[PDB]
């Protein structure tokens, strides 16, 4: 998971499967955004948050052998930490979930 | 959520409450920043539907 | 100039608002003086916010 | 040290015959600055909660005391550039007029 | 009004024992960028005789179980410390050490009975002995590499000495402990190897690690001034201040100090329920 | 105090003026005590056969003591941010002493059923210690001595080469 | 000697205020005496000046380095009362035992804002058979602001992120799977909505 | 102190009881003033533009100070047994 | 650019370029003037001060492959810090410069 | 009364700087017959911005302009220190 | 923050017309809650004894002061996740009933 | 979800209560929400009382 | 809707300003041109 | 291996040089606590510790570090007209 709190304005930093992550999630009007970047240059920006549908869409992105994120449902910064939760798969359960995903 | 106004007039202040020349150049602003940034976008999603 | 250039390859970029406004006022006190005061009863407080927003 | 654009008894920008935009320099511009600060009224600024005058809650609402009054004016004189101290603050309050008078302290 | 949190975690074999802030808790902790491994000493006040006899007996320092199956967390205990502050019930705690217990005293008699202890980082290494052969003939980066596996620690390296070959580099190495001493001997000063946490750093003097996490720094309490190399200040609780990271500082008092500069060594001073609870940074200039 | 020997009927008593702008503060005071104390401690040595030798004395600061009573309450915040003030240096002048240098270091404000209409105040001044007292000026800026600025630096943070040279010689 | 007959401006009334609910509390006291106290610290060395220069530059000196040197310490207050009631009193007593509370306490004219109780007393004797005597003491927690940083009305914030600590746990609770992968599970709970 | 408003003519004033057993000792003690003392003492951090900020408050134990009149012998040995107990 | 003040009189070292320098900044009469100083040796001495031209003349002082000074507009030193400033530029932005010049 | 006399001298490039006895000065020396190089601490109060900057900055401990045109005076700063009575305004100073 | 099942005059659950458990959302679960606490009893809760007000001790038994019963009321009406402090208190006792009448504070 | 396979090659392992009383107030705290009052007075904390016996 | 025409924008606002407070200025000297100048 | 007094001693570490001269401990000054060697304590003299020899502990604050030990080091503080007159110990579990 994530440790997440409930601020319409943060940002992450942890170390996951074997890399350096750093993730900021922002409301922007109606839905959430947020901006990734791994071991300190920019993945992909202004990706919205959506239940399931994964915030790394491309596999020059996601992996190789990294992970990805997932949310359970609509972001929304109020509920945060409160019954919502941020996900992070590594390889092998992110490639199954994906074939699952058809 | 929460709402959001992101409003031009909102820089206008009851202080000028009847001043012409200030009011008169934030709400033609806002005019010009309708047309050509709100109103330009619903064409353009009028446009991009097949 | 002070323009930003937001829209990379990678995605675009939103600022703080904070840093907007911080680069409103930048730009009205290197245009009109150093020496200007710039908040929300003076006409130029009102541009500066118009501008922010 | 200050500066500001001239304005009129209402606020506008005031033109000369020139039609110039008019730089004015300090003590002009601080007395112009502090009628407007006084004039701002309090949850109208944006981007700053907690600034101007409490009118609608502590001079037109019924109150007991009326020291909020003198305490939020006092404040908001205050918080301009070059307002060094506040000599004076009367409030003479006759008949229905909340009569107020003031007198600043200014580095020049 | 925001309380500040200290929490002290000891991971006995029947599981975590958390000393919360409530009691009377007191931490040093310094950091630097060498091969010397950091230290903590703690005070730790109010013990019961029940909590004393969970925790000061397993200090032992002598060995037990000669046939030994496994090893780490079957010679010493693990401590872990995380601190920070709490608002309105909204919490910032914050991780700044990881260690084994060393040495245990009693500092102050009754009626209130208080101990000393002494916790280094990477300690179960002093033990564990090396079983996988060094390279013979490689380069900077793969013994590196190898150093990193074989202590057991994600690493991260960044030299400009990446290309350079190295003839024996690790053949009279005894213990897990001497890999540090070894990286760092080779090229010295301006290659710097240090342990932080759980993660061996391997880089140049005046290099950022993360060039975009640097944090602005514009409150403190020390006033900062020139010290021989660079500059030297003190803050509160700053979580986001790391061992080489960057910070960008602005100063009123001495406004000729203004500039970026990457962090060599750190200090805690954290109590509660006491006046301490500082950050002391020394910095050097960007490279 | 003898002294002066003015005949000028209305004279003024103890008033703080700003070093400044010639500027008095809080001039509606009634002053009641001002008390005035200097110090001083001299380093001695134990010699060998019995004495006792004094090589040096070292002054401090002094500090004034100044009860006050303020009849209103322009008076009372006047003298918070007389209080408050961190930048000007006051010279204050009592009855014939005249002192200089020096700033706020304390207030105490009462309120008893004693006194309800005015408000008894204590206020405290220290001292401002700097060598070479009387200062040296001269009246022409060219006519000045060398500040030194030391290893500073250049801190980059520019937009081009030929763009502002363009801008600098051609006007615009 | 009419009392309640107030003047304005200097209304000799202790309203003292929490400072989160914002409404007063308390009221119950008949307070005495206050103090209050606004120390400051001031240098006592003897400082070192260039003093060959033109008036105006050694003007601009001795200022900003007389500036270092003066620094505010916190305000303090103190009032003497007698409490009638009980509630009064366990309510204080709450809020000393509490780290985490503050008051803002208005004297006829002076407002000090953030304050926090230090020391309380509390004395019974045959002067007083149905009442006791109160000795609180407050000092302030943090110093007033004019103006400036970034309060905005909406979400827009200054966005703090400072989140460089963590170690990444994977969780167990989800929605049920007791033999099922981690993506089964995560799959499922996705196709509830 | 108003609050309880009892309506029992004969009530009892400060008693010491034991937390143990709930039984009174040396309930025939004359008291003639009784004083309350709380403490706390907050640490503050002297910042660099010239303010002071404060972190943290920390709570002490609290006292009671009591007179009393032995008008016997037993009194005054269930006050030593009193202090002496452990 | 370079920190300067408002000094009637100063003196600033740095190091720029790879190489060090310790200029002087001085009111004389009407126009200001400089001195300019490397390793520790004199280069020139009361050097006029002027909007838009180098501080340095000479071929032999300002580069085999060093750099120059140039203040954007005349000298006035109740405004440093405010609308006047003075720049460097190592050598190949010089040499454009001087290509740039005629 | 004789007064005490304590002055330290610095050699900045642009030439001497003295911090006289007015000041709040401690100095601490140590001397042997020995190889280790002799010792001395020193606490300075009451130094303003200006002469803060004019000396704390040229402590550097790196080295500038590689090229080294000369030696000594362009690596490290030097300091000597005086110390003696004054008496009826004659003086007995002697370097230490 | 805190949430609660509407409950009925008497001490059950209580659904609507439709049939929904409601989910009271905050002031009217501290009321509820707090009325709650109060009437439950001490030695009652499982795996938390000495909680509850102390009836059969404190306040039918005959006693010396009745300010034990004060201060376990007190704390029944505290420890509830929401409520914050105590306004007043009465302990009236009139004749045979014991009066008790309370006022709370909560953060909302 | 906060079941254990407490019957294993070994035995069996018997917890304190401290532990399934915590792991019934998470399962309820997930079936109704976060922030739920569970306490010996509210129903809920009966049948949380019930669940854990 | 491809391309954007940029060559009648500054006319925009120096008649904006004009119609707006008086007709006077709109000239390069005065302080009227920066912000004329900046909004374009 | 260690010179005591006018006696050269050389032992394995955990071995009373005198099995039978064990000084039975009871009154502590200084509160007996685990030393991560041993134990270690405090008492006012008692001519009879030596270095080497072996003492029985037996505690009231701490009954769980109640056994046999083996001296390793001491300490000594006596003054004729101030306060400390005192034996710091510091012992080994014994063989």
């Amino acid at each position: 998971k994530i440790p997440l709190t409930a601020v319409p304005n943060q940002a992450i930093s942890f170390n996951a499967g074997s890399s350096y992550w750093k993730i900021r999630l922002y409301q922007n009007m109606d839905m959430m955004n947020a901006d990734i970047s791994r071991d300190g240059v920019i993945v992909c920006h202004g990706v919205r948050c959506f239940g399931g549908i994964p915030l790394l869409q491309y596999s020059h992105q996601y992996r190789p052998d990294y992970g990805n994120f997932v949310f359970d449902r609509d972001a929304d910064w109020t509920l945060f930490g409160d019954g919502i939760n941020l996900f992070y798969l590594d390889g092998a359960e992110f490639a199954e979930y994906q074939a699952l995903a058809t | 959520l929460p709402a959001y106004n992101s409003d031009i007039q909102q820089a206008l202040k009851w202080l000028h409450n009847q001043a012409p020349g200030i009011t008169g150049l934030i709400q033609r602003k806002a005019q010009w920043y309708d047309r050509f940034s709100r109103q330009f976008w619903a064409n353009w999603e009028r446009d991009v539907f097949h | 100039m002070a323009n930003y250039n937001y829209i990379v390859d990678t995605g675009v970029i939103v600022a703080d608002t904070a840093d907007v406004l911080s680069d409103v006022e930048a730009e009205f006190r290197a245009a009109l003086g150093a020496n200007i005061n710039l908040a929300a009863s003076t006409p130029q407080g009102s541009l500066v916010a118009a501008e922010a927003i | 040290s200050t500066s500001t654009i001239r304005t009129g008894t209402n606020n506008d920008i005031l033109l000369d015959d020139n039609g110039n935009m008019v730089i004015l320099r300090d003590v002009e511009a601080c007395a112009q600055d502090v009628r407007a600060a006084m004039l701002m009224r309090t949850g109208e600024n944006i981007f700053d909660v907690n600034s101007g005058v409490g009118y609608f809650e502590y001079i037109f609402s019924p109150q007991k005391s009326y020291d909020d009054a003198r305490k939020s004016i006092a404040d908001a004189i205050l918080s301009s550039p070059d307002v060094t101290g506040i000599e004076q603050l009367d409030i003479d309050i006759t008949g229905e007029v909340f009569g107020v008078d003031a007198k600043v302290i200014t580095i020049h | 009004m925001k309380k500040r949190i200290l929490r002290v975690t000891f991971n006995m074999p029947y599981g975590p024992e958390v000393i919360r802030e409530d009691l009377d808790v007191r931490v040093r902790i310094m950091k630097a960028a060498l091969r010397i491994q950091n230290r903590a000493t703690m005070e730790i006040f109010g013990l019961t005789t029940q909590l004393r006899e969970s925790l000061l007996s397993q200090f032992t320092a002598w060995k037990h179980r000669q046939r030994q199956v496994g090893r780490e967390d079957e010679l010493m205990i693990k401590v872990s410390v995380e601190a920070g502050y709490s608002d309105q019930g909204r919490e910032q705690v914050s991780r700044v050490f990881v260690g084994e217990v060393a040495i245990v005293d009693i500092i102050s008699p009754p009626p209130d009975i208080g101990i000393r202890i002494q916790c280094y980082t990477r300690q179960i290494d002093r033990t564990k002995t090396i079983r996988n052969m060094p390279p013979a003939n490689t380069t900077f980066v793969k013994f590196v590499e190898w150093g990193a596996n074989e202590m057991g620690l994600n690493f991260i390296c960044d030299t400009s000495y990446n290309d350079q070959v190295l003839k024996n580099p690790g053949r009279s190495i005894t213990v897990a402990s001497a890999i540090l001493a070894s990286i760092q001997d080779m090229y010295m000063p301006d290659v710097a190897a240090f342990v932080d946490d759980d993660i061996l750093i391997v880089k140049d003097r005046d290099k950022v690690i993360r060039p975009d996490e640097v944090t602005n720094v514009n409150s403190f309490v020390g006033i900062p001034s020139w010290s021989e190399w660079g500059v030297e200040f003190q803050c509160l609780f700053e979580p986001s201040i790391r061992v080489a990271g960057g910070v960008a500082v602005e100063s009123l008092m001495n406004p000729s100090v203004n500039g970026n500069y990457v962090i060599t060594a750190l200090e805690y001073d954290l109590a509660s329920r006491d006046r301490p609870f500082y950050i002391k940074v020394m910095g050097s200039p960007a490279a | 105090m003898l002294g002066i020997f003015t005949s000028l009927l209305s004279s003024r008593s103890f008033s703080i003026v700003d070093q400044n702008t010639n500027q008095l503060v809080a001039a509606d005071l009634r002053i009641s005590r001002v008390n005035t104390r200097f110090s001083s401690v001299g380093q001695r040595h134990m010699l060998e056969d019995g004495t006792t030798k004094m090589d040096s004395r070292t002054i401090h600061p002094m500090e004034i003591i100044v009860e006050v009573f303020c009849p209103s309450i322009d008076v009372v915040d006047q003298i918070n941010q007389l209080l408050l003030d961190r930048d000007t240096l006051y010279k204050v002048i009592t009855r014939g002493m005249v002192f200089e240098r020096m700033m706020c270091t304390s207030e105490a404000l009462n309120q008893t059923p004693d006194m309800i209409s005015a408000t008894p105040a204590r206020l405290t001044f220290s001292q401002v210690l700097v060598q070479n007292p009387k200062p040296i000026m001269f009246r022409n800026a060219g006519d000045s001595s060398m500040i030194d600025r030391g290893l500073a630096l250049a801190e980059d943070v520019v937009g081009s080469a030929g763009d502002l040279f363009d801008y600098a010689v051609n006007g615009v | 000697m009419n009392s309640f007959l107030k003047s304005i401006l200097n209304t000799p009334t202790l309203t003292i205020r929490d400072d989160v609910t914002k409404l007063p509390v308390w009221k119950s006291l008949q307070v005495k005496k206050v103090e209050i106290y606004s120390p400051a610290s001031v240098v006592s060395k003897p400082l070192a000046t260039k003093d060959q220069t033109e008036a105006q530059v050694y003007t601009e000196a001795l200022d900003i380095d007389v500036k270092n040197g003066k620094i505010i310490q916190p305000v303090r207050l103190r009032i003497n009362a007698i409490c009638p009631d009980l509630s009064t009193v366990e309510s204080i007593m709450n809020a000393f035992n509490d780290n985490t509370s503050t008051f803002a306490i208005t004297s006829k004219s002076i407002l000090a804002d953030k304050m926090a109780i230090m020391t309380l007393d509390v004395d019974q004797s045959p002067d007083m058979l149905n009442a006791a005597e109160i000795n609180m003491e407050f000092e302030q927690v943090e110093p007033p602001v004019l103006n400036k940083f970034d309060p905005a009305f909406p979400q827009d914030s200054p966005t703090y992120g400072v989140q460089i600590q963590s170690l990444s746990d994977a969780n167990l609770l989800d929605l049920g799977a007791i033999g099922d992968s981690i993506s089964s599970a995560a799959k499922s709970l996705y196709n509830r909505v």
